[PDB]
Parts: structure tokens; C-alpha cells; sequence
């Protein structure tokens, strides 16, 4: 289990995707031209997981860039690491989706899906032992949401034995007050429950709340939100990219984190939280398990953890981490299920991220994520009851029953979380 | 001389195998390139060390061993390590993708891609034997390869080598150093499917070894290197009777006769003493009576359990070093005057004794001090059922909710196999209760 | 049937066509199959100029469709602040209740339209109004952890 094929779709998907590549290239000693300028040998040991080795010892990301809007390719190209991407890997349509999930999934998006798959095949056939795929996208728009889910399903048919992992950005009216976003997110969640193995839930509501209330930023921008996203994506991919006392991969993460197939939506967390251009182990373990440090706007103290994986980065006593992690599980004992023994796993990585000596990343599978799904469901139902803008969807060949089916599946998902939150060992 | 083949499966079996063969080389005077200057017969022989080492016409002594793993990382460390020239390169077999901590992947889907190659390579070693007695199989309970692939391998070895003995060294999981949440599932599935195919199995509880490293060796946070060096010391003590001259446990059949009264209760408890830190080089030398009393203390056991809570069915004491037989007789006589040592009424209350007069060897870089006398006690006691109950309870907590079950069913395994495995464990627990 | 063409023009935002149809006798209070009027459509699709034109030509600012939705409920749901203000200046019932027990306040709170929430409260929206499930707009803010909305409702 080595290589991962990364796909980024739509505006949000490409913006957070570009930031991911900039952050991890800096960690691995890769410059914007593709050359290795690092000093530690630990940076190249598992470089093959995200990069293809090329002529003149040049490292090129195994990244495919997709969007129905052609203007997105230019913003990506104008970035610092915009020239590191392979020119054949850019697949861009002529007209966007205009926040219409039906255009992304059934009409414009369906015309461009065979072209993307051709590039995925070329990247996959050049892998010695492909682990699976990672997609970055928003659920509120039309391309990342509608076309992204179509791509996930088509990849699933061609590679059913490989892992499918998404970094999916959940909408919030605090960042984007577009009323059709709950429709697009609900239709997408219906697809993600069936077709992905693991989804990191990155919530624009929590991202905005952290910038505004914790970082004191009065008018948070996309750049401020994406700083929290890139630190999180760096943290949760640490053990795929660095050796460590574990040989982690996407399938071992799934087998140990997902006890029920539909319950594969993770709540990521990060400590310390910092703003752009701006710590002890017990403090890190504390902050890590605090609602203010979660990237999904849910209070973990309102539910129960089924499973947790934590990654500490930097130089610290491995015995101290074991002691503090043991302490948090004893004093917060009622917030963990009793019927999954030893459900908390820790890893320590020597290399910390940029600008920090200490950092902790949290990956929780908690029943409290039902609060995120209920927030979107209540907004979907408010719009859907009045049939507001429904013609924008049905006019692209969508049946009205697709909405009822997505709503019913999401409410079923919420009920499933509640069932295990109330389950006891006896 | 009757040959023994060792098979090392998955990371735990491979890493413990590396540490064992390093120790065996130091005990027999074999260099990392295979040369043995004390072996006067070049190109072959019928000496006791020949049970574990074949010989080439060039005087190279090669382990009768196979290393198998579904991914290559761990075996690649053996291919490039200190003892890289010792093993037969075709003796180190690796796949490309591991079982992802899933018994069903190791047994039914990924494991099937390499099972025939492994059997053909074992056949080549068996063909070089004049009187093969059987196999020593090393593996974890918790890994997908260690659990699933080992079960598949043990099933095939029973078909192709019907009259040969099979002994296991199994690593029982502990929370302190475990890899996966599903290790209780893998442990119960492999136990169920291997039970009828194994003649004797020595369980090594990672929590027991971890506590000994912390308490006796002053190791704050023991790693796999520290655990494996202690485990290899114990494994060497158990296999010494097969590799040197002696009058106890001289062949695989004798382990079954001496330690296994009935085929299903084939899990002896090993105890070892003394374990002394290397920083205490000038330690006072413990007598035969002191090391012998130490075998009845729960802190020195390889499996966490309380033998005062159970009954003994067999007890063997294997000494190494400066040990006068009359001192063993007197030390044992004092042990018989202790009410917390009860045998079942249907077994003779005797202790079997074997003495090897060479002290144990220490590995350079190890954590152990040199000692002039050491002992390994092997006993079959009903108190080991406590280890099974602990594992069975963790299985029941998850299985009652069917947590993680979908990963096994999705890899060609029926859901009913979990119930059939658990029922077999409930009957195994009752077998210990029926004895006492 | 000019009423049917007036419904289409109000939804599409064709100001000129609305004036022409009204000048030729089109029913400003015509309804589609679900009881939606030209005013409901102009307010749903954000056509401010059409809302003002219809209101000066006899549109019932409190018309209800078959689900009890008024133009104010739709404007508050979709988030058209300027239309909400025009409707309130022309006599819209701030506390009108639809078949789900929802008032305009409930819909603006659900969709996170905080500026509209403030406007409604300033015009006498009832914070104790319960929907068919017993929820007030404050209950919605608490249950969803919307601290910004909860602060506004307490002011
Ligand atoms: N955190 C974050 N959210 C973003 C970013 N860009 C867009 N979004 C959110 O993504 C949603 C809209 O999705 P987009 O990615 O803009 O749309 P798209 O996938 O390009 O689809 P169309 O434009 O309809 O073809 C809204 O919820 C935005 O708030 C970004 O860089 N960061
Ligand atoms: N004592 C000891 N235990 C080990 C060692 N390596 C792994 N373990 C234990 O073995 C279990 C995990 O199984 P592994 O052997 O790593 O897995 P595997 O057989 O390679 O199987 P997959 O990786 O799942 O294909 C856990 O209970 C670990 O603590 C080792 O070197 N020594
Ligand atoms: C509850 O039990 C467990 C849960 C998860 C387990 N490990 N899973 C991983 C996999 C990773 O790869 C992405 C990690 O990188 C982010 C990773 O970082 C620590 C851990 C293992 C478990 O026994
Ligand atoms: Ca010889
Ligand atoms: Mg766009
Ligand atoms: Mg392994």
C-alpha cells in the first residue's frame, strides 16, 4: 500500500487542494520547481505516496485538477506551486455549474467525466501498488458536489477494491448565504454514505466560528479559513507521509475507525489554533479534545466517541503522551463507548509542521457529528417544504423523488448515530 | 537427529524469528556468514544442532527456516541486516499488500495469492530432511497475516504433512503496544481454526513481557526490540532440548506427551527466572532454591494469570548452567510443602527435570545481565483459562453490536464463522472448568 | 389569459411586460395551481421593482398559497432583505403562520439570515411563536448552537 491518486474538483476543491500541495511540499523539502532542497532523510522515505519521481530527480504530484469553470485553472497556475502540476492533468470545461448539483451530476458534469477518468487511468497504471484515492471538494456548489460525487461513483466501479477518501467542505450561511447550498449538500451526503470509505467533515460554520470568536478576525476571508484546512490536512496525512513506529495506510485507518459502514464521517481537530502570520503535552491533549478546536460545528460532549486516532508532532516524551492520553480517557470516560475496547490510538511523529514546535491532530468518529447533519437537514426541509427553486433541478432531468430519497437517507443516518450514542455494554 | 522447520509469519513472527536465530547462532558458535569453526564435519552431520541447521559442502550452516509476510518492509530488514548472509534468499517470501489487520484478508483473499509458493518453498526444505519431525510456527494473534495466513498455512500443513507435529509460539495482544481495535476478533478466529491443527502452543502475552521489562529491567517505555530480546531468551530455553543433548523434551512428540494430557487443552504456561538488568553487572548470584521459588510467582510468567487459582496437570523444569541435581531435588521438596500448588487428582504430582550445564548466552546490545544459572518452567495449568476469558469478553462487547463485522464479511467470510468461533471458545473455557 | 402571462413575467423579472399586462386588464391577484400570486413569485425570485409595482396596483400583500405561505414568508426564507422591508411598509403581517406553524421569523432564523431576523424583531415579530413541533426561533438557535442568532434574539 503506497501510492495515492489525489483529485481536486470545483473552486473550493482546487483552492484547498492547492494549499495542501504547498504545505506538504514545504514539509518534504520540495521547492515550487519540483527539486528536493531538504536536509532530513525522513522527508523522502515515503515521498512516493503523494509524488511521482520524474527525470532529473524532479518530484511531480500525483494530482488531477478538475472544474467546469475554466477560470479555476488560471488561479491554480498563478500560484507558487502552480507550475509543479503536470500539464496533462488539468481537465476543465467551458461553462460552470452555477451552484446547480444537477448540472454537475447529470448534464455538464456527465459530459466531462470520461475525460477525467482517462487521466485517472494514466496515473493509476503508473502505480506499483495503488492504495486508493483522495478527493477535495465542497458540498455546497455544483461542480465539487455534483460532479465530484459522479467521479467517486465511476472510480468506484473501475477500482472497487481501492480505498476512497474525501475531504468534504460543508456549507454554512455564515460564509456563503446561498439558499440552494443545503439542497446540494443533502444530495451529496446521500452519495457519500454509499460510495466513500472515509470522509473528513470540514465545516465552514466551525471554520468561521474559529476565525471570528477564537482568532478575533472580524471579517474572515477564504484565505483565513483555508489556513485551518491546510493545517488539518497536513496533520491527518502525517502518518501516510512519514515512517513512524506504524506502517499506516488508508485501509488500516478504515478498518480501525469505521465500526459500521455508513458511519464513516470523521470530525477532525487541531491544536494549537493560529491565524496567518502570527506548548506542553497536557495542554495539547486538552485543546485537542475541546469543541473550540473541532473543524465540525458539533460539541463532542453532546455525544460519544466510537473511535479516535491522535497524531502528535514534534519532540516530546513518548511516555508523557501515553500518560496524558490515559488521563483524558479516565476523566472523560463517559464520552467514550464502553463496548469498543481500546478505541483510542496515538502516534508520535518527530517532524512538526511549519512554524510550530508542537502540534496535535485529532480524528474522531463521534456520534455528536449528528448535530452537523441535523443543521443541514433542517435547512433542506425549510426550502424543500416550499419547493423553492426545485425547477432549477428537475429541468436538468432530476426526479423530485431524488430529493425525498436524499432527505430520508440523511434522517436515517442521524437516527443511526443516536442508536449507538444510547447503546450500553451491560 | 530428526530435523525441525521454523516458520515465521507476519511482522511479529518475523521480528521474533530474527531475534531467536541471532541467539541460536551465538549459543552454537555460528558466525553471521554461516561458518562454525567447532564443527569438524564439513558438508553434513547428525549432531544435535543439525535439527535446526542444515550444512552446505562449503561449511555454511543454514537455518531450517521460512519467513513469510504479505508486505515486504519487515522481511527487507532481515535481507539487509547483520545476519543477511545466514538465510537462504528463497527462504524469505514477501507479497505486496498486507492483510490490513483483517483475519479474512490474510486467510481468504490476499493470503490465497501466495499460499502455494510458501508450500512449494517449505517442500524444498522438507526434501532436504532425513527424518523431519515437524514445525515450529511463530505468529501474532492480532495481525491480519499472523492470524489469517497462519490458519490457512496450518490447514494446508495438516493435509500435506499428516503425521508431523506442529508447535506454535503465539503473541497474545495487549492494549499497551497493540496495533488494531479488531485484534480480539482476529485472535478468536485464528484460535478456532488452528485448534485441531496444532499439537502444542506457547502463548506469549505482550502485557506480561511489557511489565517484566518495566519492573525487572528498569525500561521506562519498552519497545518491540526490548520485548523480542526477552521473548527470544525464553524461546531459546524452550527449544534448547531440541538443539542440544539432554534427557527431557528431546523431540516434538515428547512435548505433547509431557505437557498435553488432552488435545484441546494444549496451551502450557512458561515462567522464566532470573531476569536481571545489564546495569547490575555485579549482582549477587541467585541459588537454585531462589530461581526455583521464582517460577511460582505470577510476576515472572509469560501469560498474565494466577496459578494459585488453578490446578496443575504437568510441570517441567528446564535448568541451564551451574545447577547441581541434588540442589534441584531439595528445592522441589520445599515447594511440595506449599498449599498453593495443587495438581489434578488424575495426574501424578511429579515434576520432570532437565538440566543443561551451560549457562545462558547474552546477546551483545541486550538488556540482560549474565547469570550462572537460570530456569524455565513449562506447566499446564487450568489458570491459563483466565487469559481466554479476558479475550472472550473483549470479543463479546464488540460482537454484541456487530461492530467491524462488515470488514470480514466483505472479504469472503460468512457472518456465522464468528458465532462458530465464539462457541468453540465457550467449549474451550468449559474444558478447563471440567478439569478444574 | 393575461393572468398566466403576468405570473410568468413576475417570476422572470420582466418589468416592462408586467406594466403592459396590468395596463391591459391582467389580474394582479391571479394564482397558479398552488395558489402562488405574481407578488409571491417576484418576492421569491428577488425582483424588488416588480414587488413595488404590484403593491401600487392592488396586490394583496398578505395573500396565502395552499400551504399558507405569504410573500413575507418566501422573502424571509430566500433572504431578500430589501423586499422584506417593502412588504412590511405595505402592511405585511409580520406574525403570519403557514401550515407548518412557521412564521417569517422562524424561516429567517433557520436559514441564518441574521439581518432579516433583526428587521423582523424591530417590526414586532413574536419570539414566543411556536411551530407545529413546539419550537420558537430561540429554540432553533439553541438546538443548532447558533450563538450569533441567539445573541440577536436576546438583544
Ligand atoms: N473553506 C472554503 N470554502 C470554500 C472555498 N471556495 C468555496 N467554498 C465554499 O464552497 C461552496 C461553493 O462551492 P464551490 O466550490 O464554490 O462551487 P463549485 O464546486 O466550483 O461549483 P459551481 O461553481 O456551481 O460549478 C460554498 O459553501 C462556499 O462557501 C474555499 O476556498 N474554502
Ligand atoms: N512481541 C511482539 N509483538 C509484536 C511485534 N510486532 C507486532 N506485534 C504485535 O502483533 C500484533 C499485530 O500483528 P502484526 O504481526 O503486526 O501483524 P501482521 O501479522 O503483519 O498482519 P497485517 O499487518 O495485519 O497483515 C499486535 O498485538 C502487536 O503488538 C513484535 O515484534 N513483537
Ligand atoms: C481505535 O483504534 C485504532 C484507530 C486507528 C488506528 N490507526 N489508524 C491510523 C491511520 C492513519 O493513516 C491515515 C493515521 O494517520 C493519520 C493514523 O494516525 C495516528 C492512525 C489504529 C487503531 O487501533
Ligand atoms: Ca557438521
Ligand atoms: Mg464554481
Ligand atoms: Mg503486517
Amino acid at each position: 500500500m503506497r501510492e495515492i491518486v489525489h483529485i481536486q474538483a470545483g473552486q473550493c476543491g482546487n483552492q484547498i487542494g492547492a494549499k495542501f500541495w504547498e504545505v506538504i511540499s514545504d514539509e518534504h523539502g520540495i521547492d515550487p520547481t519540483g527539486s528536493y532542497h531538504g536536509d532530513s532523510d525522513l522527508q523522502l522515505e515515503r515521498i512516493n505516496v503523494y509524488y511521482n519521481e520524474a527525470t532529473g530527480n524532479k518530484y511531480v504530484p500525483r494530482a488531477i485538477l478538475v472544474d467546469l469553470e475554466p477560470g479555476t485553472m488560471d488561479s491554480v497556475r498563478s500560484g507558487p506551486f502552480g507550475q509543479i502540476f503536470r500539464p496533462d492533468n488539468f481537465v476543465f470545461g467551458q461553462s460552470g455549474a452555477g451552484n446547480n448539483w444537477a448540472k454537475g451530476h447529470y448534464t455538464e458534469g456527465a459530459e466531462l467525466v470520461d475525460s477525467v477518468l482517462d487521466v485517472v487511468r494514466k496515473e493509476s497504471e503508473s502505480c506499483d501498488c495503488l492504495q486508493g484515492f483522495q478527493l477535495t471538494h465542497s458540498l455546497g456548489g455544483g461542480t465539487g458536489s455534483g460532479m465530484g460525487t459522479l467521479l467517486i461513483s465511476k472510480i468506484r466501479e473501475e477500482y472497487p477494491d481501492r480505498i476512497m477518501n474525501t475531504f468534504s467542505v460543508m456549507p454554512s450561511p455564515k460564509v456563503s448565504d446561498t439558499v440552494v447550498e443545503p439542497y446540494n449538500a443533502t444530495l451529496s451526503v446521500h452519495q457519500l454514505v454509499e460510495n466513500t470509505d472515509e470522509t473528513y467533515c470540514i465545516d465552514n460554520e466551525a471554520l468561521y466560528d474559529i476565525c471570528f470568536r477564537t482568532l478575533k478576525l472580524t471579517t474572515p476571508t477564504y484565505g483565513d479559513l483555508n489556513h485551518l484546512v491546510s493545517a488539518t490536512m497536513s496533520g491527518v496525512t502525517t502518518c501516510l507521509r512519514f515512517p513512524g513506529q506504524l506502517n499506516a495506510d488508508l485501509r488500516k485507518l478504515a478498518v480501525n475507525m469505521v465500526p459500521f459502514p455508513r458511519l464513516h464521517f470523521f470530525m477532525p481537530g487541531f491544536a494549537p489554533l493560529t491565524s496567518r502570520g502570527s506548548l506542553t503535552v497536557p495542554e495539547l491533549t486538552q485543546q485537542m479534545f475541546d469543541s473550540k478546536n473541532m473543524m465540525a460545528a458539533c460539541d463532542p460532549r453532546h455525544g460519544r466517541y466510537l473511535t479516535v486516532a491522535a497524531i502528535f508532532r514534534g519532540r516530546m516524551s513518548m511516555k508523557e503522551v501515553d500518560e496524558q492520553m490515559l488521563n483524558v480517557q479516565n476523566k472523560n470516560s463517559s464520552y467514550f463507548v464502553e463496548w469498543i475496547p481500546n478505541n483510542v490510538k496515538t502516534a508520535v511523529c518527530d517532524i512538526p509542521p511549519r512554524g510550530l514546535k508542537m502540534s496535535a491532530t485529532f480524528i474522531g468518529n463521534s456520534t455528536a457529528i449528528q448535530e452537523l447533519f441535523k443543521r443541514i437537514s433542517e435547512q433542506f426541509t425549510a426550502m424543500f417544504r416550499r419547493k423553492a427553486f426545485l425547477h432549477w433541478y428537475t429541468g436538468e432531468g432530476m426526479d423530485e423523488m431524488e430529493f425525498t430519497e436524499a432527505e430520508s437517507n440523511m434522517n436515517d443516518l442521524v437516527s443511526e448515530y443516536q442508536q449507538y450514542q444510547d447503546a450500553t455494554a451491560d | 537427529m530428526r530435523e525441525c522447520i521454523s516458520i515465521h509469519v507476519g511482522q511479529a513472527g518475523v521480528q521474533i524469528g530474527n531475534a531467536c536465530w541471532e541467539l541460536y547462532c551465538l549459543e552454537h558458535g555460528i558466525q553471521p556468514d554461516g561458518q562454525m569453526p567447532s564443527d569438524k564435519t564439513i558438508g553434513g552431520g547428525d549432531d544435535s544442532f543439525n535439527t535446526f541447521f542444515s550444512e552446505t559442502g562449503a561449511g555454511k550452516h543454514v537455518p531450517r527456516a521460512v519467513f513469510v509476510d504479505l508486505e515486504p518492509t519487515v522481511i527487507d530488514e532481515v535481507r539487509t541486516g547483520t545476519y543477511r548472509q545466514l538465510f537462504h534468499p528463497e527462504q524469505l517470501i514477501t507479497g505486496k499488500e498486507d492483510a490490513a489487520n483483517n483475519y479474512a484478508r490474510g486467510h481468504y483473499t490476499i493470503g490465497k495469492e501466495i499460499i502455494d509458493l510458501v508450500l512449494d518453498r517449505i517442500r524444498k526444505l522438507a526434501d532436504q530432511c532425513t527424518g523431519l519431525q515437524g514445525f515450529l510456527v511463530f505468529h501474532s494473534f492480532g495481525g491480519g497475516t499472523g492470524s489469517g495466513f497462519t490458519s490457512l498455512l496450518m490447514e494446508r500443513l495438516s493435509v500435506d504433512y499428516g503425521k508431523k507435529s506442529k508447535l506454535e509460539f503465539s503473541i497474545y495482544p495487549a492494549p499497551q503496544v497493540s496495533t488494531a481495535v479488531v485484534e480480539p476478533y482476529n485472535s478468536i478466529l485464528t484460535t478456532h481454526t488452528t485448534l485441531e491443527h496444532s499439537d502444542c502452543a506457547f502463548m506469549v502475552d505482550n502485557e506480561a513481557i511489557y511489565d517484566i521489562c518495566r519492573r525487572n529491567l528498569d525500561i521506562e517505555r519498552p519497545t518491540y526490540t526490548n520485548l523480542n530480546r526477552l521473548i527470544s531468551q525464553i524461546v531459546s530455553s524452550i527449544t534448547a532440548s531440541l538443539r542440544f543433548d539432554g534427557a527431557l523434551n528431546v523431540d516434538l512428540t515428547e512435548f505433547q506427551t509431557n505437557l498435553v494430557p488432552y488435545p484441546r487443552i494444549h496451551f502450557p504456561l512458561a515462567t522464566y527466572a532470573p531476569v536481571i538488568s545489564a546495569e547490575k553487572a555485579y549482582h549477587e548470584q541467585l541459588s537454585v532454591a531462589e530461581i526455583t521459588n521464582a517460577c511460582f510467582e505470577p510476576a515472572n510468567q509469560m501469560v498474565k494469570c494466577d496459578p494459585r487459582h488453578g490446578k496443575y496437570m504437568a510441570c517441567c523444569l528446564l535448568y541451564r548452567g551451574d545447577v547441581v541435581p541434588k540442589d534441584v531435588n531439595a528445592a522441589i521438596a520445599t515447594i511440595k510443602t506449599k498449599r498453593s500448588i495443587q495438581f489434578v487428582d488424575w495426574c501424578p504430582t511429579g515434576f520432570k527435570v532437565g538440566i543443561n550445564y551451560q549457562p545462558p548466552t547474552v546477546v551483545p546490545g541486550g538488556d540482560l545481565a549474565k547469570v550462572q544459572r537460570a530456569v524455565c518452567m513449562l506447566s499446564n495449568t487450568t489458570a491459563i483459562a483466565e487469559a481466554w476469558a479476558r479475550l472472550d469478553h473483549k470479543f463479546d462487547l464488540m460482537y454484541a453490536k456487530r461492530a467491524f463485522v462488515h470488514w470480514y464479511v466483505g472479504e469472503g467470510m460468512e457472518e456465522g464463522e464468528f458465532s462458530e468461533a465464539r462457541e468453540d471458545m465457550a467449549a474451550l473455557e468449559k474444558d478447563y472448568e471440567e478439569v478444574g | 389569459d393575461l393572468g398566466k402571462k403576468l405570473l410568468e413575467a413576475a417570476r422572470a423579472g420582466q418589468d416592462d411586460e408586467v406594466r403592459i399586462l396590468m395596463a391591459n386588464g391582467a389580474d394582479v391577484n391571479a394564482t397558479d395551481a398552488s395558489g402562488l400570486t405574481p407578488l409571491h413569485l417576484a418576492a421569491t425570485y428577488g425582483h424588488l421593482e416588480i414587488v413595488e409595482v404590484l403593491l401600487k396596483h392592488g396586490a394583496d400583500v398578505n395573500a396565502i398559497d395552499i400551504m399558507g405561505s405569504t410573500p413575507l414568508h418566501l422573502a424571509a426564507l430566500i433572504g431578500h432583505l430589501e423586499i422584506v422591508e417593502v412588504l412590511l411598509k405595505h402592511g405585511a403581517d409580520v406574525n403570519a403562520v403557514d401550515t407548518w406553524g412557521d412564521t417569517p421569523l422562524h424561516l429567517a432564523a433557520i436559514m441564518g439570515h441574521l439581518e432579516i431576523v433583526e428587521v423582523l424583531l424591530k417590526h414586532g415579530a413574536d419570539v414566543n411563536a411556536q411551530d407545529k413541533f413546539g419550537k420558537t426561533a430561540f429554540d432553533i438557535s439553541i438546538d443548532n448552537g447558533n450563538e450569533d442568532l441567539a445573541e440577536i434574539l436576546q438583544k
